[PDB]
């Protein structure tokens, strides 16, 4: 009766919401054919929050899909569970414009935005009650970070008052794919840090990372590297879907999260994440789980987590557990990290737990996290952006599409502040 | 998403032969025009788009043209293997030859010419629907490579501009050449391409003829062989256009990535792995090691040491069997190698595509058949190297006023040579200025 | 000429690898360092 | 002489490569030292307050 | 620019009568019936701006009192004593690495006194004491840009003073 | 409850390990595959002192491997009950110590105790009540009594109020197998002296004339030794996890065989060890064991205990026996040798006895005494350390590896004055 709408642009956009659906759809328990074939009852209560009935069991999606190149279509059409995605939700132009920040947002924002306000508008009036917009992209990109951003821009003008999580890949230092990423990056924070509700900020080589150790796979390709990302986003909205000891919405952990607008970059996890190798040697319990919760090399971000302070921090659990134990273990973690905790607050980290594990699971667990050790992720952004601007390198560009050099001094002041202000909180 | 090809002077009209029957080869297309009914190789009848054109029935046209004076070559083609695949008047047949002699080629008779091949390369585009550019292939030290690739690359700019254009130009060698008026004919083609083309890629037959000896072992290579693996490289480089794969890219992309400055666009090329086929079962092919090689000094398509300047962007596509882990590890390692240096003009310099295609080789070739390939192209400082190893030797003529009777008896002065001159000279400076 | 400055460029090239390797040295043990302090104050921490 | 030039510029170009990469190794070898730094400070705060 | 807590007090104070009296111009105004929420919370973040000044004021007033006070216990270890002669030379060294090392070879020789200095009890800190000193000897021999060697004399300092602050090493640090 | 931890080092720690596991398991009566395949009650009553549970019965040694070749990591994996263990535990360097001491306690162990120690800490804190740390090792090689001392120094330094027994095989002087024993041997207990809290010291040599004569085999492989120092190793290990008349565990032993804190070196033995031609043979009573016991051809060293006194013994029984018996026969024993035994200590002997003996076996009993004959052992190794220190054979490996020219003379020294301190109280 809580409707979340979700909207996925670029290719990362485009790749990791097709895993999230796939992941999500499984464990409703629809099949690919487009019924459903849940056994229990708790499925079919809540599949009205990401699925509308069309015409005799055939649940589509509310999904949005938006970029300029046909072939993320293409392939998301032909890929499995790509078959219930309605075809009227491929918004979509035709040229492609790429690793342009200013063509994408400003020349193809002209002439594809006006239709994906139209598709956004009519499928958020089309359910009763909303609860917000979960939007997937890269920063990285130009159909992705550009489009998306100037969506996220239209959306907040037009619904004020709505949640609003962009799942955002941020560009790597390590990680070389293209040369405007610290280009593409500053002028994508620049509007988030303005307008988004909050930033669940993911990276490639922390989950690269992930894959080797915690996992121990030897060829870790984008089928897996956005799988993580999709149980992640299917593990966030697990209060919305089903029922628990106490549950927790979007608005209740931007809330318990958020203690100024600004503070609004999370840094994400997940366990339990083992190999199939020892998936047969460990113990499914909290002790564990809250131990490899809080570990630095289990986030998703390359920022150090030991590397300031936790401003604040949530834990979402799910399956049958003990709330006593999990109040215990966050007060155990509190008082023995006593040092990388902020004094000004009392009881850092909220924990709210669901009666529900993930299908194919036991239990689990969600980590999110707003600390200020996040500030590394933007100095190295900050840092490449005044080094490339200095020369005015593959500026131009930018400055025949439109763009001007005041957009990039506003992207470095507007940078350079929040890290400023992050350093501060330390 | 079509790209058309036109094809310019001698080199040109080989090198478009070999990559034609490359084409042909990879999409299953016989070499009468129409793809077999019975045996079905690959997938996608969106893949064969942006190289050819279906029509009625299953007849399929290539987009691309075959423009020279001298009729030799072009008739030899119309009466060889290559008959029925090419449209009939896509391939233009002047009369008398240019004959080394730009002013020649540019102003008296190519103009008679230029008119009917942009009258058909209008007729290509409005046939085409998602124009992705132009690519052009030309010769810079001869005749019709020279002084129609300029008029035309004029006037093609004039017209549409707006669409990008990748140029793979020949440009000569430091000592091995096959003219005299090389170095003149060059610098007047160097003074047009510098600020037309989109983005100039660099050839040089000495370079090639240091690969295909070191690797394939023919100790002595004819003109195919080469033509055969540039033929390679541009299907490397279109690959990301034709197929699929798990981070492909497009032209757009490719100037948006490689071209720090609107004047610095010449870019080394390279391909690897380079394999002759007594060895790829012997030797262990993995990323690591064709990066290594394929950013090896001397497998550059273009005789220039790249030690010498600092890169600005570096373009690796990967063509087969990759998994991006890998090739981000082999990228770790290449920045931290010791003798290749950046920029601080540019931290990050590197651009990795992928696509899930292995490499065609033409049956009764020389190359290997293999699992993975990275074709490289990777701009650098050294070509104001080559830019000025070429400007001694044109000075030097300039001095005598040698040769220079024929351009003044066909239409040209002296002015435009002081200009090109002067033009080289600011393009080695902006050069020597960019890189330290 | 050229031999010479051949030699200077080697001499100059070879002082600064050995500068490198000590300060990776230098590197390594802060890392070190790093550890045994985290776990020290881990310690301290939980008898506080 | 032109290959000795041509050695000459490789070298040149690696003795730089060096300086650039002890350079960057330098900056992070002092935000490594501000970390210790940190962390011995807050050592001693929670040694006093025991 | 603060130092006091009674100064940080004295602001605090005035920035709440200011806040005060701009709430009580806002009801007063007695307009705006659904504008009013708007400018309490543009108010609200106004007072959020300045508060965060107030807190850089006393991040850096915290560290000059802490400097200050560390200056005020040296001296107080000096005000003819042989345990406050040591005291006082032991003050003259940390003074020495106190003051802007501009100069590479004074730098070198100070470092060189406190390393004779240090070298004499060895018990457990001087080991990683003089693996500093000579961190910042051999980064200056083979000749780097002090500027680079900021954090590295900070905890040179830091190690140097914990040292001092020790009953064996200095022996009347039982007083405090 | 009372935990104990084990760490195998080395290829002999891992072989001995090993097998001691194999022993272990099915004398609890846990099947190889990992399940529980018992059949008494009895059994499962106390393996929270050697197990963890994983999932669902899936009961696991707690133990750690530990080495720098891979090559006796692959054999101990490739053998029996080797699918019990976990795989994270396995940690190795992959190099190579190559029985250099220097190298194994200052080159790679510098790089491989980062990690060992991280796991034995993931094990202490998923215990509760750490009774102690049990070690395997040996003294002539590179990773055995370099890294394993070096571990031992680190286990002492972050937990002192923790008892570690180690078994370390010793090199005896007939039976060497390498030509830097002695700089190994009296490096390494330079520091076992002061860190360590029971080494239990065995040599190969005794084990090889048990062999010969009182088992009476003809060729006798490592396995057999590995299952007699496995056996040895049960005995001392059997109050903590079955019920007894009488109670002696690990500290109590420790408190009772340790008059002063630098005679910690144990010699030990195992009854009954009998010829299967003569099992049938014989009926096996306590005065049968005792008179096994006591005899000097089965102790398993080369320390003949009829050249020194006796400073104390214990006697570790298993059966349903009689206490009267039991005591009447450690004074009659007592009495009869009235020579052997320190006239300042009354009634030397200390006798425990257990009511479940080992498997198959109906009355079992092991010997642990500290006697001042072990300083032979010492004495020959001390005399090889100045052979071939006179003329200084085989420094340099050791020397630029980055030890200095003063640590020989320091192991040299406190090898003189640990004999004196046994002369002195012999
Ligand atoms: N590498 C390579 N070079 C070629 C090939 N074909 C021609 N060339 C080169 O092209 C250079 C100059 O072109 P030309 O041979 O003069 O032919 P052109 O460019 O059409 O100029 P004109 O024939 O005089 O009008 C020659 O030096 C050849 O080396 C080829 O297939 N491969
Ligand atoms: N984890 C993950 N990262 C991706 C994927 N596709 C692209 N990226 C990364 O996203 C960054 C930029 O994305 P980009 O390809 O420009 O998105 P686009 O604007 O749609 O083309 C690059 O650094 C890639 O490494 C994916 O499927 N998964
Ligand atoms: N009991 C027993 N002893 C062994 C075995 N294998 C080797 N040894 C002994 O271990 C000694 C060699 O130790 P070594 O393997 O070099 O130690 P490392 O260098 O740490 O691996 C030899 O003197 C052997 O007598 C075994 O399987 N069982
Ligand atoms: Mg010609």
């Amino acid at each position: 009766m809580r409707e979340i709408v979700h909207i996925q642009g670029g290719q990362c956009g485009n790749q990791i919401g097709a895993k999230f659906w796939e992941v999500v759809s499984d464990e409703h328990g629809i099949d690919p054919t487009g019924t459903y074939h849940g056994d229990s009852d708790l499925q079919l209560e809540r599949i009205n929050v990401y699925f509308n009935e069309a015409t005799g069991g055939r649940y589509v999606p509310r999904a949005i899909l938006m970029d300029l190149e046909p072939g993320t279509m293409d392939s998301v059409r032909s890929g499995p569970y790509g078959q219930i995605f309605r075809p009227d939700n491929f918004v979509f132009g035709q040229t492609g414009a790429g690793n342009n920040w200013a063509k994408g947002h400003y020349t193809e924002g002209a002439e594809l935005i006006d239709s994906v306000l139209d598709v956004v508008r009519k499928e958020a009036e089309s359910c009763d009650c909303l609860q917000g917009f979960q939007v997937c992209h890269s920063l990285g990109g130009g159909t992705g970070s550009g489009m998306g951003t100037l969506l996220i821009s239209k959306i907040r003008e037009e619904y004020p008052d709505r949640m609003m999580l962009t799942f955002s890949v941020v560009p790597s230092p390590k990680v070389s794919d293209t040369v405007v990423e610290p280009y593409n990056a500053t002028l994508s924070v620049h509007q988030l840090v303005e307008n988004a509700d909050e930033c669940m900020v993911l990276d490639n080589e922390a989950l690269y990372d992930i894959c080797f150790r915690t996992l121990k796979l030897t060829t870790p390709t984008f089928g897996d590297l956005n799988h993580l990302i999709s149980a992640v986003m299917s593990g966030i909205t697990c209060c919305l879907r089903f029922p628990g000891q106490l549950n927790a919405d979007l608005r209740k952990l931007a809330v318990n999260l958020i203690p100024f607008p600004r503070l609004h970059f999370f840094m994400v996890g997940f366990t339990p994440l083992t190999s199939r190798g020892s998936q047969q040697y460990r113990a499914l319990t909290v002790p564990e789980l809250t131990q490899q919760m809080w570990d630095a090399k289990n986030m998703m971000c390359a920022a150090d987590p030991r590397h300031g302070r936790y401003l604040t921090a949530s834990a979402l659990f799910r399956g049958r557990m003990s709330t006593k134990e999990v109040d215990e273990q966050m007060l155990n973690v509190q008082n023995k990290n006593s040092s990388y905790f902020v004094e000004w607050i009392p009881n850092n980290v909220k924990s709210s737990v669901c009666d529900i594990p993930p299908k194919g699971l036991k239990m689990s667990a969600t980590f999110i996290g707003n600390s200020t050790a996040i500030q590394e992720m933007f100095k190295r952004v900050s840092e490449q952006f005044t080094a490339m601007f200095r020369r005015k390198a593959f500026l131009h560009w930018y400055t025949g599409e439109g763009m001007d050099e005041m957009e990039f001094t506003e992207a470095e002041s507007n940078m350079n502040d929040l890290v400023s202000e992050y350093q501060q909180y330390q | 998403r079509e790209v058309i090809s036109i094809h310019i002077g001698q080199a040109g009209i080989q090198v478009g032969n070999a990559c034609w029957e490359l084409y042909c080869l990879e999409h299953g297309i016989q070499p009468d025009g129409q793809m077999p009914s019975d045996k079905t190789i690959g997938g996608g009848d969106d893949a064969f788009n942006t190289f050819f054109s279906e029509t009625g029935a299953g007849k399929h046209v290539p987009r691309c043209i075959f423009l020279d004076l001298e009729p030799t070559v072009v008739d030899e083609v119309r009466t060889g293997t290559y008959r029925q695949l090419f449209h009939p008047e896509q391939l233009i047949s002047g009369k008398e030859d240019a004959a080394n002699n730009f002013a020649r080629g540019h102003y008296t008779i190519g103009k008679e010419i230029v008119d009917l091949a942009l009258d058909r390369i209008r007729k290509l585009a409005d046939n085409c629907t998602g124009l992705q550019g132009f690519l052009v292939f030309n010769a810079v030290g001869g005749g019709t490579g020279s002084g129609l690739g300029s008029l035309l690359l004029e006037r093609l700019s004039v017209d549409y501009g707006k669409k990008s254009k990748l140029g793979f130009t020949v440009y000569p060698s430091p000592q091995v050449s096959t003219a005299v008026v090389e170095p003149y004919n060059s610098v007047l083609s160097t003074h047009s391409l510098l600020e037309h083309t989109d983005v100039a890629v660099m050839l040089d037959n000495e370079a090639i003829y240091d690969i295909c000896r070191r690797s394939l072992d023919i100790e002595r290579p004819t003109y195919t062989n080469l033509n055969r693996l540039i033929a390679q490289v541009i299907s490397s480089l279109t690959a990301s256009l034709r197929f699929d794969g798990a981070l492909n890219v497009d032209i757009t992309e490719f100037q948006t990535n490689l071209v720090p400055y609107p004047r610095i666009h010449f870019m080394l090329s390279s391909y690897a792995p380079i394999i002759s086929a007594e060895k790829a079962y012997h030797e262990q092919l993995s990323v690591a090691e064709i990066t290594n090689a394929a950013f090896e000094p001397a497998s550059m398509m273009v005789k220039c040491d790249p030690r010498h300047g600092k890169y600005m962007a570096c373009c690796l596509m990967y063509r087969g069997d990759v998994v991006p882990k890998d090739v981000n590890a082999s990228v770790a390692t290449i920045k931290t190698k010791r003798t290749i240096q950046f920029v601080d003009w540019c931290p990050t310099g590197f651009k990795c595509g992928i696509n899930y295609q292995p490499p065609t080789v033409v049956p009764g070739g020389d190359l290997a058949k293999v699992q993975r390939a990275v074709c490289m192209i990777s701009n650098s400082t050294a070509i104001g190297e080559i830019f000025s190893r070429l400007d001694h030797k044109f000075d030097l003529m300039y001095a005598k006023r040698a040769f220079v009777h024929w351009y003044v008896g066909e239409g040209m002065e002296e002015g435009e040579f002081s200009e090109a001159r002067e033009d080289l000279a600011a393009l080695e400076k902006d050069f020597e200025e960019v890189g330290a | 000429w050229n031999q010479e400055e051949l030699e200077q460029w080697a001499l100059a090239e070879r002082q600064k690898a050995e500068d490198n390797a000590a300060l990776e040295k230098y590197r390594h043990a802060d890392d070190g360092k790093v550890k045994e302090l985290t776990l020290a104050l881990e310690r301290v921490s939980k008898q506080v | 002489n032109e290959a000795m030039k041509g050695e000459i510029a490789v070298t040149r170009r690696a003795a730089y490569a060096a300086e650039e990469a002890v350079q960057k190794l330098e900056k992070q070898k002092m935000e490594q030292d501000f970390r210790i730094d940190t962390l011995q400070d807050n050592l001693k705060g929670t040694q006093q307050q025991l | 620019h603060p130092r006091t807590a009674a100064d940080f007090e004295v602001l605090y104070n005035e920035l709440e009568a200011w806040r005060l009296q701009e709430t009580r111009k806002i009801k007063e105004a007695g307009l705006a019936k659904e504008q009013e929420q708007q400018v309490l919370q543009q108010l609200l973040h106004k007072e959020t701006k300045l508060l965060q000044t107030i807190d850089r004021l006393k991040i850096n007033a915290n560290q000059e009192n802490k400097e200050a006070r560390i200056q005020h216990t040296l001296n107080e270890m000096s005000k003819h004593t042989p345990f406050t002669t040591r005291a006082k030379e032991l003050q003259q060294l940390y003074n020495g690495l106190n003051l802007p090392l501009l100069t590479v070879d004074e730098r070198l020789d100070v470092l060189l006194h406190v390393k004779w200095t240090v070298k004499e009890f060895d018990c457990d800190l001087t080991r990683e004491l003089v693996d500093l000193i000579d961190r910042e000897a051999d980064l200056l021999n083979r000749g780097r840009n002090p500027k680079m060697l900021e954090g590295l004399r900070k905890r040179i300092s830091s190690l140097f003073l914990n040292f001092i602050e020790t009953p064996e090493f200095n022996p009347e640090a039982v007083r405090f």
